[PDB]
RNA sequence: GCCAACGACCAUACCACGCUGAAUACAUCGGUUCUCGUCCGAUCACCGAAAUUAAGCAGCGUCGCGGGCGGUUAGUACUUAGAUGGGGGACCGCUUGGGAACACCGCGUGUUGUUGGCCU
RNA sequence: GCUGGUUCCUUCCGAAGUUUCCCUCAGGAUAGCUGGUGCAUUUUAAUAAAUAAUCUUAUCUGGUAAAGCGAAUGAUUAGAGGCCUUAGGGUCGAAACGAUCUUAACCUAUUCUCAAACUUUAAAUGGGUAAGAACCUUAACUUUCUUGAUAUGAAGAUCAAGGUUAUGAUAUAAAUGUCCCAGUGGGCCACUUUUGGUAAGCAGAACUGGCGCUGUGGGAUGAACCAAACGUAAU
RNA sequence: GUGAAGAAAUUCAAGUAAGCGCGGGUCAACGGCGGGAGUAACUAUGACUCUCUUAAGGUAGCCAAAUGCCUCGUCAUCUAA
RNA sequence: AUCUCUCAAAUAAUAACGGAGGUGUCCCAAGGCCAGCUCAGUGCGGACAGAAACCACACAUAGAGCAAAAGGGCAAAUGCUGACUUGAUCUCGGUGUUCAGUACACACAGGGACAGCAAAAGCUCGGCCUAUCGAUCCUUUUGGUUUAAAGAGUUUUUAACAAGAGGUGUCAGAAAAGUUACCAUAGGGAUAACUGGCUUGUGGCGGCCAAGCGUUCAUAGCGACGUCGCUUUUUGAUCCUUCGAUGUCGGCUCUUCCUAUCAUUGUGAAGCAAAAUUCACCAAGCGUUGGAUUGUUCACCCAUGCAAGGGAACGUGAGCUGGGU
């Protein structure tokens, strides 16, 4: 008739996965994190040093406290539905890094050198995203093997 | 039952280092008039009134917790700590001793 | 007590597992499901034939136990008392709670108002889906009138419809029957109780050598 | 029998199935706090063997310990220690000598004299003011008890002689006897300047001839009698001081794929080759009854 | 186990370790009281073998009636050079089918020195 | 009685309609409940901020008071 | 082609067995006076070398175990979405789209970093 | 804190039956929803190189559907093979210790069927964040510091360089205060999911849409079905 | 009321009436008034015997009662039923 | 009030007197920390040695243990043993949960101070993590070398301020026994007894397949285990309608209707000689009684009868009666 309190329903969000227990790589404790970073929270369950809760892990934010051992991270929380700020304290190993900034960077540099060997032949620029055209007309050859190929049904008898 | 060694080194708020701490148990002075609430409590129970106050029935609780006055050693100076919620409770002790027989 | 399965036709809940506290449940006799020669080996049963079934259907545990009961006694009369091979393929692993009015004694006084709901357990019962097997008889190819007809009256004591099928299995193997001979015939299947070996070769060497040496020398 | 065993069965990690690390100390020395974020740890590992011991200064990095320098008690025999290479006394030097071997790198050799007229107290470097404030390092031993005078901590104390701003108790140095202490100092001056290891042939001298047959031979294929020991030890410090020359080397070379030589690894076709001969060799076996 | 009434760190039993120059005297001691040709079995698999003897006064001992009498199990673990490696706190590990040692290992050395038989019955 | 206690019909229509509300995006942001000193530093960089055109040039002619820094590339 | 120290990811590295291993090495190995620990110098601790490459270890072998990868089971199972679609019901079919999994067959057997070092 | 009533007409906007607390369960307070009244203003404000909410991209998370028991745990049918020496009957034998089979296990390779409180694997529907000038580099400056021999790192304050502003389609205007102003805090119905019950026009939840508040067309008939939402009229 | 300590308010100590506590009497005062086991030359039954308890184990008597659930008790009678 | 797994439908949230359990404590070590060692079990060995112990060598991915429920987690630990210990301390705010995005309470990330272990790195702000708890008022204690008692000084005293304690378990927290068939008011169809509706465990119920019985003979007549449907006057189940009122059992009287056929008319079948009977079909046209006891309905009993069906508006109280409640 109830969840409350404060670790239930975690027997998959802090479950380790399929044989990667054991003793944390010691790289976790190495990377270096900066303050206006964006990061990801997966509560790693084998360290209770501060856990995030359970209604954190899975969501991404912006560092902006980085400390001894842990980091103070903003995640965007909906509650009704307002969406608050939050800011958590989590540890290192609940953490990990994004990705998500990572494909813009480097499409915020091949901008900066599209445009810079077009720097010197001028014209043209051409840089924003398109999604997916249609793809063109074209003409296709059998060249190789003329048609039929052809399949036809006798899908019961069975 | 819960030991406490009678003597630690704790904090001495005064001397502002740790020191040899005397521990104790708090008990619990009797309610001595003229405090306020009873120089009252002896007004509005006085004449005609049937009793006007509430009479707390209704305990719940089967244990309390237990205060420890820990005198320092040096300058006499003491500090009332609490504990956790205990149904038996002994200082002094007779520390536990362990990998042992029962003997005789 | 011995509740009517005409309330109990549908998979209506996901199904209750059974629980390793809960001893003072009924012990059933539903012990047997294998039924004629099981010692036989495979080349002597090549023939074999299920009761392929036609909806999702929920099948009670007294219709299988008629189910063996009926194609044993046609199989022992008009098959020769050892030819055959009747399996039920379908084992009845769930639990039905009956909620009845056991309220005589008339003075407890509480009894249900609605207070409490807890179950009461009294039987089994075993879930089907479309194109899953419940029976199959593994015989000889001789008796396949005597078989396929001891089927039709298997049919008419569960509920529900019923396909017969005529497997091109060669007896209990996932092997058709054509493809089991080629398989067999040099080295490669090895008899068993009612079943076969599947390709020894990996590895490393002496499970193909003292294979390849007893079907030499 | 253990045959599901090897579907769930993981391992522990690289180096705690070789029975090197221990992962921790790992975790704990090389933590630094990430507030300050990538100024490194620069610890201290001492790792000792049976020929020779090995000190390098490093600091751990996400793709491997980066290493600044290393000092090794094989480069000894060119400052006059010639043989005893794993004596607490030759411990010492070896951690002198990564202590003024990687003061070069850093140009602290106006700065941070050291301790030099060795005795046996423990003179922790000072931060000399206006300007570079001491090198820092950590003891790092990993596998080794710590046991009361081991040789590792001569090392420790090698670099502490040396200069490096390590923190430190005495209570791991030998003969400052734990009960009670006891800074009984000169007793590393009996054995910083490995005299006890004299004292052993001293107190070995008399009784037998084969006991230079026994242990402290090769002293004798050298000449080195229990007497002048200190004066070896005594040379060096005031030669591991001249010059730690790095160990360049300029062979450039005889490396590239000499001979072949350690048994290249059979591709499938002659792994093929060798199952195909096989199974004609056993019908062959079988077609000679037949 | 209360079958015997022992108890939990009741302190029932006594045991010691030999190892080296007295290992090799006190066996011969206990081998010519074991008359040697000591039973197939006495002989685990791992290449070790111990054996019950009784009657401890006979080991180069007086009998001194304070004591009384006590009866005696022995247990001789063999080895090779090389299985320090075995135990070990810095790069350890396990040795291999050989230097592993075989019961008849076990069983060649103590008929090949000790000269007695291995009663193979 | 028990007809309907503790539903969620009509809880995102509602939310939903003085719609969902994203906070902000402030470009500066409280520091309240950062590092307590890392701000006492950085409120000791703040005033000492004093050179827009003048010293910030000067102390490169200080950095060749040892001819450069060759030196000091490692540490 | 290697070795040691220190690692990183942590089985393509693991396990079993068998073979080989120049040099650098590592070990194995000799001792108990000191430091030092132990019921026991086995373990650790400290001293230094006679023996040995047996074993560790390193490299490899095996239609090996496992683990890794790929095809394939499969456009399958399931699933968003739609119908005044079928059926007495279970349930099914169609349309619009996303689309697995065991097994099975093949193919790989660690890759690398920093620092010294050997060079068969 | 309950029943009954509560008196003009048009015009505009338009609900809730939920959350937390309460000697609270026919009531309140409390937030959500509502109206009013403003105000601030944008090359998404008045004669954009920037916001915002369904898809795309990129990237995180998940253990349900399916799958699985020749993977663990948990049930579990059937036989096969086995030196066996655990062997039960025996048997040739005084027993056999010589041996014979048999039968029980045990071990090996299989096999039938599964699991709300079992998992190796793992969908669709989803949940998070990103998508440029609040940017991208370059520089030397700053700091008491805790860390550091560039008195380097970090976080900053001013200069130098920057093309065409960095998916798609949208903007019935959006942003923000106050009055937290009115009412409400009995809900019912339905697809798909689902628990209790034998069932129920029964009981209880998840999602979306409706009814409540809603007329009109259709289903003869009807609160919710299918079409369609409604100023007075013609075509 | 009494004594004592204190500058006093006040605090302490002895003593401490009736009730209550302990104790005796009373049920034509309110009320209460037991179990299990084994046994008699056929079964049955249990005069007897063991035994456990309690303040006392319901005695004279009456009764399916206007009082007995089971019950329309079982037997006789009244009735054609 | 509170905790764990499931329900829960792959974020988080989600309900019922749904399912399986837990809590109101326990611990000076079961808290801290440094070092050392590895567990369940199996295997071979060793006097008294089986299940007997204990020594001993190999295997041994956690199958052990971690105060306790359950879940995660842990292998040079968080487990076992040993060393030494008091960080189970003092202070200031902030965050996570519950959330109104309030308080307790628990937890977490830090600053300051004082310390413990450790060679050091480091670790510690109780219990490896998720439960193990409590306002105001009043009482109380510890603290300043405190402030105030307002005419002024000193001392007692009282009070104030800060941190704890004494407890509200209905756990955001009144101080609280029954009865009313003598009754009352405000209301309620938000709520029972009563008809109607929906429902069928119960009631009642007829086909499929035949193991059978039927001397023989399956199906003249029955028909085991199955299996599928049908009725709702009882029994319930619900709570839709009615509480500013629908007269609530029966019997008496009197209507009509239904077949699920007891008898009669018309037929078929039989293990149908006649008689007697049984099975089945079309069939509701005419019948379906008199009494003893009981308030009852079914009830059984005497008697009539070639031969004594079952039911519908819970038919029928301004129709009666008033025996039952």
């Amino acid at each position: 008739t109830n969840s409350k309190g404060y670790r239930r329903g975690t027997r998959d969000m802090f479950s380790r996965p399929f044989r990667k227990h054991g003793v944390i790589p010691l790289s976790t404790y190495m990377r270096v994190f900066k303050i206006g970073d964006i990061v990801d929270i997966k509560g790693h369950g084998a360290v209770q040093k501060g856990l995030p809760y359970k209604a954190y892990h899975g969501k991404t934010g912006r560092i902006f406290n980085v400390t001894q051992h842990a980091v103070g991270v903003i995640v965007n929380k909906r509650v009704r539905g307002k969406i608050l700020a939050k800011r958590v304290n989590v540890r290192i190993e609940h953490i990990h890094h994004s990705k998500c900034r990572e494909d813009f960077l480097r499409r915020v540099k091949e901008n900066e050198r599209l445009l810079k060997e077009a720097k010197e032949k001028g014209q043209w620029v051409s840089l924003k995203r398109q999604p997916e055209q249609p793809k063109k007309a074209h003409f296709v050859k059998k060249l190789e093997e003329p048609i039929a190929l052809a399949p036809i049904p006798y899908e019961f008898i069975a | 039952m819960v030991n406490v060694p009678k003597q630690r080194r704790t904090f001495c708020k005064k001397c502002k280092v740790h020191k040899l701490h005397k521990v104790t148990q708090y008990k619990k002075s009797k309610e001595r008039k003229g405090a306020q609430g009873r120089r009252r409590y002896d007004r509005k129970q006085q004449g005609f009134g049937g009793q006007t106050k509430p009479i707390f029935r209704k305990k719940a609780k089967t244990t309390k917790k237990i205060v420890l006055r820990m005198e320092c050693t040096e300058c006499k100076y003491r500090k009332q700590t609490p504990l956790k919620r205990c149904k038996h409770f002994e200082l002094g002790g007779d520390k536990k001793r362990k990998g042992q027989m029962i003997q005789f | 007590g011995r509740r009517p399965a005409r309330c109990y036709r549908y998979c209506k809940n996901k199904p209750y597992p059974k629980s390793r506290f809960c001893r003072g449940v009924p012990d059933p006799k539903i012990r047997i499901f294998d039924l004629g020669r099981k010692k036989a080996t495979v080349e002597d049963f090549p023939l074999c034939v299920h009761l392929v079934s036609d909806e999702y259907e929920q099948l009670s545990s007294e219709a299988l136990e008629a189910g063996r009961i009926c194609c044993n006694k046609y199989l022992v009369k008009y098959c020769g008392k050892d030819q055959f091979h009747i399996r039920m393929r379908l084992h009845p692993f769930h639990v039905i709670r009956i909620n009845k009015m056991l309220s005589c004694a008339g003075a407890d006084r509480l009894q249900t108002g609605m207070r409490g709901a807890f179950g009461k357990p009294q039987g089994t019962v075993a879930r089907v889906r479309i194109g899953q097997p419940i029976m199959s008889v593994r015989s000889s190819d001789r008796y396949k009138a005597q078989v396929i007809e001891a089927l039709r009256r298997a049919k008419f004591k569960f509920p529900g419809r019923q396909k017969i099928y005529v497997s091109k299995k060669w007896g209990f193997t996932k092997y058709e029957r054509e493809r089991y001979e080629e398989l067999r015939d040099d080295n490669r299947l090895e008899p068993d109780g009612c079943n076969v070996k599947y390709r020894p070769e990996h590895g490393p060497i002496a499970a193909w050598e003292k294979a390849q040496r007893d079907v030499y020398a | 029998k253990n045959k599901q065993y090897f579907k769930r069965y993981q391992v522990k990690f690289r180096r705690r199935r070789e029975g090197k690390t221990d992962y921790y100390a790992r975790k704990r020395l090389t933590f630094q706090d990430k507030n300050k974020y990538n100024t490194p740890k620069y610890r201290l590992i001492v790792r000792l063997s049976n020929k020779d011991i090995t000190v390098q200064i490093a600091y751990a990095r996400i793709e491997g310990d980066r290493v600044v320098c290393a000092a090794y008690s094989h480069e000894l025999p060119k400052y006059g220690i010639q043989v005893g290479l794993t004596n607490y006394a030759a411990a010492y030097c070896t951690g002198l000598l990564v202590a003024r071997r990687v003061l070069n790198k850093l140009g602290l050799d106006s700065l941070y004299a050291g301790c030099t007229e060795v005795t046996g107290e423990e003179f922790n470097v000072e931060p000399v003011d206006d300007g570079p404030g001491a090198f820092r390092c950590f003891l790092d031993v990993g596998l080794a008890r710590t046991t009361t005078g081991a040789r590792v901590f001569g090392a420790m104390k090698g670099a502490v002689d040396g200069g490096l701003n390590i923190p430190h108790s005495v209570k791991r140095f030998p003969g400052y006897s734990a009960e009670t202490k006891s800074f009984n100092a000169d007793v590393h001056r009996a054995h910083i300047f490995g005299q006890h290891v004299a004292d052993y042939m001293r107190s070995l001298e008399e009784e037998d001839e084969e006991s230079f047959k026994r242990q402290f031979s090769r002293y004798i294929k050298l000449g080195i009698r229990a007497d002048d020991l200190e004066d070896i030890y005594k040379k060096a410090h005031q030669a591991i001081r001249n010059d730690p020359t790095h160990k360049v080397t300029a062979k450039k070379s005889s490396a590239v794929t000499k001979k072949r030589w350690n048994a290249k690894k059979l591709t499938n076709e002659q792994r093929k080759t060798k199952i195909a001969a096989h199974k004609a060799a056993y019908v062959a076996k079988l077609q000679s009854e037949t | 186990v209360r079958s015997f009434g022992i108890r939990r760190n009741e302190k029932i039993a006594v045991h010691c370790t030999v190892r080296g120059a007295k290992a090799e005297e006190i066996l011969e001691r206990g081998l010519k009281v074991r008359e040697y040709e000591l039973r197939r079995e006495n002989f685990s698999s791992t290449g070790n073998f111990g054996f019950g003897i009784q009657e401890h006064i006979d080991l180069g001992i007086k009998y001194d009636p304070s004591i009384g009498i006590y009866g005696l199990d022995f247990y001789v673990v063999l080895g090779r050079p090389g299985y320090n490696v075995n135990h070990r706190k810095r790069k350890s590990g396990t040795v291999g089918f050989q230097h592993r040692l075989t019961k008849e290992d076990a069983m060649k050395w103590f008929q090949q020195k000790y000269d007695g038989i291995i009663l193979n019955t | 009685a028990k007809s309907k206690n503790h539903t969620n019909h009509n809880q995102n229509k509602k939310a939903h309609r003085n719609g969902i509300k994203r906070p902000l995006r402030k470009r500066h942001e409280s520091t309240l409940g950062m590092d307590v000193k890392f701000l006492i530093n950085q409120r000791y960089a703040r005033k000492g901020n004093l050179s827009r055109e003048e010293s910030v040039k000067r102390y490169n002619e200080r950095i060749a008071s040892q001819k450069g820094k060759p030196k000091p590339v490692t540490l």
